RNA sequence: AAGCUCGUAUCAGUUUUAUGAGGUAAAGCGAAUGAUUAGAGGUUCCGGGGUCGAAAUGACCUUGACCUAUUCUCAAACUUUAAAUAUGUAAGAAGUCCUUGUUACUUAAUUGAACGUGGACAUUUGAAUGAAGAGCUUUUAGUGGGCCAUUUUUGGUAAGC
RNA sequence: GAGAACAGAAAUCUCCAGUAGAACAAAAGGGUAAAAGCCCCCUUGAUUUUGAUUUUCAGUGUGAAUACAAACCAUGAAAGU
RNA sequence: GGUUGCGGCCAUAUCUACCAGAAAGCACCGUUUCCCGUCCGAUCAACUGUAGUUAAGCUGGUAAGAGCCUGACCGAGUAGUGUAGUGGGUGACCAUACGCGAAACUCAGGUGCUGCAAUCU
């Protein structure tokens, strides 16, 4: 008969990352969760307890509920046409903070800094990202760089 | 008289017809899992800031 | 080397070497993540370890919290500075092992203005008793015993140690079933066997033991204690004196520092080998192979 | 010129490995408490084999650690049993030794109808100072190669104390 | 009762290996993969010549087996039985199923049809990709045309498209025959077994002295 | 189908940027596990034998193993490494920061936690592209035998299986 | 691997090496080394109350599991569990 | 800069073989009355800091060292792969087009960095 167990097909996907077995770090148990924050699901599997199942592996949800040694954590899980919410109750040791944010945030202290500094000095902003633009001409130099010509090499077996 | 047994085929044509929709993010989530004790204090909390706002009309 | 030393390539390749700590055989990790760990549900609240440590001719008694870049010291008392408040001799035995936990409670109290409330047992009697928060007051300062790898045994020095924390003020929770004159036939220590090993009551009967028998062994042990003109009844009320002094003034005064921080690592440095640059191992890699003329 | 890499005797086992679990194996642990001086401790069998009727966890062996001038001593009453010769094969790469006897009633009392004849097998530990190092709890480390007992260095203190001899390689 | 090679020629199914999950697969009909005078010196027989896959399929064990056999035949007979080294450089390692329709017309009655189809082991074959070697053989360069001509007759033996190849290394090392040639005079090659061993500028200098006296 | 609430508007079978997750393709096997060819150097202690050796293993040879450095070839239920495609999250006013009120929670402690009161920050309000708009609800039909093509792929010699 | 009477290739003792090549009830996979393994000491958290949550999923049930709350306990020096 | 206590990251830190280490620290080390634990004061406990030593631990250095770490127009734009054609080929398979792009290999460099407190020729 088939089997869909818990933890079926989680053979390598809680594997203990080779060379890297063992105690968990105390950094782990040093970070500090709030309601709110952002984390990365990616379960330890020497710790069974508050595991998230394998659908959450991977999956980057926001911290709603804050208890003795586990955080809860929204995910919205594709299920049919729509999501669904989930509340994971999750050990600490099977999340760490997202920096899915940081560039955002980084961005936002920024942009704060370059209005600042525009509203003290003149007028311009230019606030928004912009997508890798075309190349600008360029004028290339051949001195020391005179252009060496390549052909296609002939066939060859070299075993 | 065997039959097909399973297949996902055109399911994902079905679900994208009314689309895979985002769920609708409100402010104010609902305190549905939060600590209990957590829950208590709030309440206690919200009460007292409701009745210290109600003196602070003047 | 022989058929099992210089060990095999695949061995060294996939060897997972143990946290620095762990190899050097000092930390319990086991041990650290369930003293270290905090509530998440109170997100800053550091948990302070009372660390208490006992080299060979030093005790040392540390209150540390924990970081991620590390731990971090509030305050720390080492037996070494028990001269001050009048003990010079024994300053790894129980009695030191109490002193530098008062020492260290009293010190930490006076940091955090926790010293005027929870005096803790001024009247030390040997009882069993925690320090009590005080009624409409802050709560006593709370530090969780930490004693590494030393071994949990009735009457160890750690736990003298403890019972000079709590008694200075400082809340560390305990039971009395460690310390010295606890009874395993039943459920109660005794208070006059626990407060003799306070006052160094146990090496003062050695040493009128050792008077009343052979004598060079009272000389070759307990030299300094006849140089010093110490006699053993004079220990209980020195140790008196001690905690008289270290409740008095707890506040650590540090050594004058002679010969500064600069001309200490100008004199360390002399007796110190310096790694030899890429050149210069090419340079004895080829002295070597032209040594072989022909060969050897 | 050696300061303090003096070898020692570490501890002396002695064992007397019964193939049995009742009055014979109770007899011989009478037999080396008596001279060790000491409660000794029986050693239970791990396997079943065959022909000894020994199963798991059956208290086959007893055996009896002492160190110090006993150790010394009985060390001493054995090497007279066995004349003061031993074979080089009889030292261990590590730098520990050892022999057998059989006829224990040799040394101290007689046969003692009643506890009967056993033989034993004496295993000498050699160290130097600071053995701890590999021994305790806390920063457990391992002795440098130049301090490391060598079977050279036991079998030149072994014939330089107790005025013995080795025999052909 | 052999199946025809056709009905397993081609890598169809992932690889079966003989395995815990196995345990009752036939022996390979080719037992012996290095024969001539296997023992030579890596200086003895500087002229290599494969027979070389120019297809992806499967060289069943029978066939490597005849092939083997053919070629070795040849050469020996031409050549001398110590002329050259031949080693077979494809392994037959997967494993071949049959589901099994002997006999017995009205088989309809005892047989289940498709029902329950998977396949006992029925013989071993060596996957080989394009451009895998599938014979080697080194020899001396006066024995260049002798050692082609019995890849040419062992080719018969394998379905689909194989090339002979004229190495331009020496022997079996993977060195051109000017490299090995250089190391050679330099001194930084010693004959180990068949094969050498060459010296690397890694390593403790000590063992570097002790092997390849060059210095 | 009926609509309903709005439309200064929301979102998206898409890209980008930032940040995660994965263990398949490939690759690897002088890296672990398991397979696997050969020779070489040591255990003749090798499992012992042949052969002498008066007899030993005493000297050889040997086949088998073991050890050492090499060598040929492999893995759906092996693996250090490890793609491409696919995949989670984020890219703001429900934002960033600042001052200080509530609590029976929490802290040694206005320590913090959460929720608040007050205050500053609209041209690009913070990537691209698009948006017969977005959101919401009720209620019902039929259907619940499928099949084919490219590619991935299992059983099978194969099949218009 | 090197040693120790009977004792041999396998019994017990000793040292050295030993990343787990062992063990953890059972299938297999994962996990685990001052442990999750082995031995010892104390125990009944295999308890009470009623909710939330994850997997299967219709986001029904059932089974199993996760994190809390409110009790009462066990253990430990303790943090904790 | 050395050292100790507690650490963070958890081999650039490990491993093998040698050499060196002033001061302090650490350590080995001395002892068994007390608490305590052992077959064994070896471990664990306690006491002395006194009798001794840097021998070992520890720390640092050395090695065309093993491993590990980093980097590379090194191999290799190779293997593989997303997309395309009424492309080639009997087929097996392959080439091309628009993209993405390894691992082994080779070579070069490196061999702990660092927080808190105390202490030191
Ligand atoms: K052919
Ligand atoms: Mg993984
Ligand atoms: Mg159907
Ligand atoms: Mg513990
Ligand atoms: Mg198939
Ligand atoms: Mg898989
Ligand atoms: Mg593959
Ligand atoms: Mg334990
Ligand atoms: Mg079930
Ligand atoms: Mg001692
Ligand atoms: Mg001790
Ligand atoms: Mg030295
Ligand atoms: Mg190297
Ligand atoms: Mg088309």
């Amino acid at each position: 008969g088939k089997s869909h167990g818990y933890r079926s097909r989680t053979r390598y996907m809680f594997q203990r990352d080779f060379r890297k077995h063992g105690a968990v770090h105390l950094s782990t148990y040093l970070k500090v969760y709030k309601v709110g924050d952002i984390v990365d699901i990616k379960a330890n599997g020497s710790i069974q307890k508050g595991m998230p199942h394998k659908f959450y592996q991977g999956k980057t949800g926001v911290v709603y509920n804050v208890t003795k040694s586990s955080v809860g954590v929204i995910i919205n899980k594709m299920v049919g046409n729509r999501y669904l919410e989930k509340r994971l109750n999750l050990r600490v040791e099977h999340i760490k903070h997202s920096k899915c944010r940081q560039e955002f945030l980084e961005r936002v202290k920024a942009n704060a800094a370059k209005r600042a500094e525009a509203k003290a000095q003149g007028v311009a902003v230019q606030l928004k990202r912009q997508p890798a633009q075309p190349r600008e001409s360029r004028i290339v130099s051949t001195e020391g760089n005179v252009p060496q010509t390549l052909a296609p090499v002939p066939y060859e077996t070299f075993i | 008289a065997k039959s097909k047994n399973h297949t996902a085929h055109n399911q994902t044509r079905k679900a994208h017809r009314n689309g895979i929709k985002k769920p609708k993010t409100y402010k104010y989530p609902s305190l549905k899992g939060v600590d209990p004790k957590f829950r208590r204090n709030h309440k206690h909390a919200l009460h007292g800031t409701a009745k210290a706002l109600a003196a602070a009309k003047k | 080397a022989f058929q099992k030393d210089a060990k095999s390539s695949a061995y060294s390749s996939r060897f997972q070497t143990p946290f620095r700590r762990r190899r050097e055989g000092k930390t319990d990790y086991y041990q650290r993540k369930r003293l270290v760990t905090q509530h998440k549900a109170k997100y800053n609240t550091p948990k302070y370890r009372l660390v208490v440590r006992f080299t060979n001719k030093d005790i040392i008694c540390q209150i540390i919290s924990s970081t991620i870049t590390g731990d971090v010291v509030l305050a720390a008392a080492y037996s070494h500075e028990l001269p001050r408040y009048g003990i010079t001799h024994g300053l790894t035995n129980w009695a030191a092992a109490y002193a530098t936990g008062l020492l260290i409670a009293r010190r930490t109290l006076q940091k955090l203005g926790l010293d005027e409330t929870y005096k803790g047992v001024e009247e030390v009697e040997g009882e069993y008793e925690l320090t009590e928060a005080v009624e409409d007051g802050p709560r006593p300062f709370k530090v969780f015993l930490d004693i590494g790898l030393q071994r949990t045994t009735t009457g160890a020095r750690v736990f003298g140690a403890l019972k000079g924390a709590s008694d200075g003020g400082l809340y560390v929770p305990h039971s009395e079933n460690r310390f010295p004159g606890w009874d395993f036939e039943t459920e109660e220590i005794d208070p006059e066997l626990l407060r003799s090993y306070i006052f160094g009551g146990h090496v003062s009967q050695y040493m009128e033991e050792l008077a009343d028998d052979d004598e060079e062994r009272f000389s070759e042990l307990f030299k300094g204690y006849l140089a010093d003109d110490i006699d053993a009844d004079s220990l209980e009320d020195i140790y008196t004196s001690a905690h008289e002094a270290i409740r008095a003034d707890p506040a650590f005064k540090p050594t004058e520092k002679k010969f500064t921080k600069e001309q200490y690592a100008a004199e360390s440095k002399k007796y110190r080998q310096t790694k030899l640059s890429k050149e210069e191992r090419a340079a004895r890699v080829a002295a070597k192979i032209a040594a072989l003329a022909g060969q050897q | 010129q050696n300061p303090m890499r003096d070898l020692k005797i570490e501890k002396l086992v002695l064992n007397i490995s019964v193939g049995e679990s009742g009055d014979r194996l109770t007899r011989a642990s009478k037999v080396l408490e008596q001279l060790s001086g000491q409660t000794p401790v029986q050693s239970k069998a791990r396997y079943t084999v065959r022909t000894f009727g020994i199963r798991r966890n059956e208290k086959i062996a007893v055996h009896v650690t002492v160190r110090g001038p006993k150790a010394e001593e009985i060390l001493e009453r054995g090497l007279k049993v066995k004349e003061y010769q031993l074979r080089d094969r009889n030292f261990s790469a590590t730098g520990n030794f050892g022999f057998g006897i059989d006829e224990h009633i040799d040394l101290g009392i007689k046969y003692d109808p009643s506890i009967g004849i056993f033989g034993m097998d004496f295993y000498v530990v050699m160290n130097r100072p600071g053995a701890r190092v590999t021994r305790r709890k806390r920063c457990k480390g391992t002795v440098g190669n130049s301090h490391k007992t060598t079977k050279e260095d036991t079998v030149s203190w072994f014939k330089q104390k107790y005025d013995a001899d080795v025999l052909d390689k | 009762a052999r199946r025809p090679a056709r009905c397993y020629r081609y890598q169809k199914n992932k690889p079966y290996p003989k395995s815990r999950y196995n345990r009752a697969v036939p022996d390979s009909k080719i037992r012996i993969y290095d024969l001539g005078k296997k023992k030579a010196t890596v200086d003895e027989f500087p002229l290599c010549v494969h027979l070389v896959s120019n297809e992806l399929e499967q060289l069943s064990s029978e066939a490597l087996e005849a092939a083997r056999i053919c070629a070795n035949k040849y050469m020996t007979t031409v050549s001398g039985r110590d002329a050259f080294h031949l080693r077979v450089r494809v392994h037959p390692f997967h494993v071949l199923r049959i589901n099994k329709m002997l006999s017995c017309a009205g088989a309809d009655r005892l047989q289940q049809g498709m029902r329950g189809a998977w396949g006992k082991p029925h013989g071993l074959a060596a996957r080989v990709d394009i451009g895998q070697i599938i014979f080697s053989v080194r020899t001396k360069d006066s024995n260049k045309d002798v050692v082609v001509e019995g890849l040419r007759r062992a080719r018969y033996k394998f379905p689909g498209q194989q090339k002979i190849i004229l190495s331009k290394k020496w022997g079996f090392t993977n060195l051109d025959r000017p490299e090995y040639l250089k190391k050679r005079e330099a001194g930084e090659v010693k004959d180990d077994g068949a094969f050498v061993k060459f010296l690397s500028k890694k390593g403790s200098l000590e063992n570097n002295i002790r092997e390849f006296p060059e210095y």
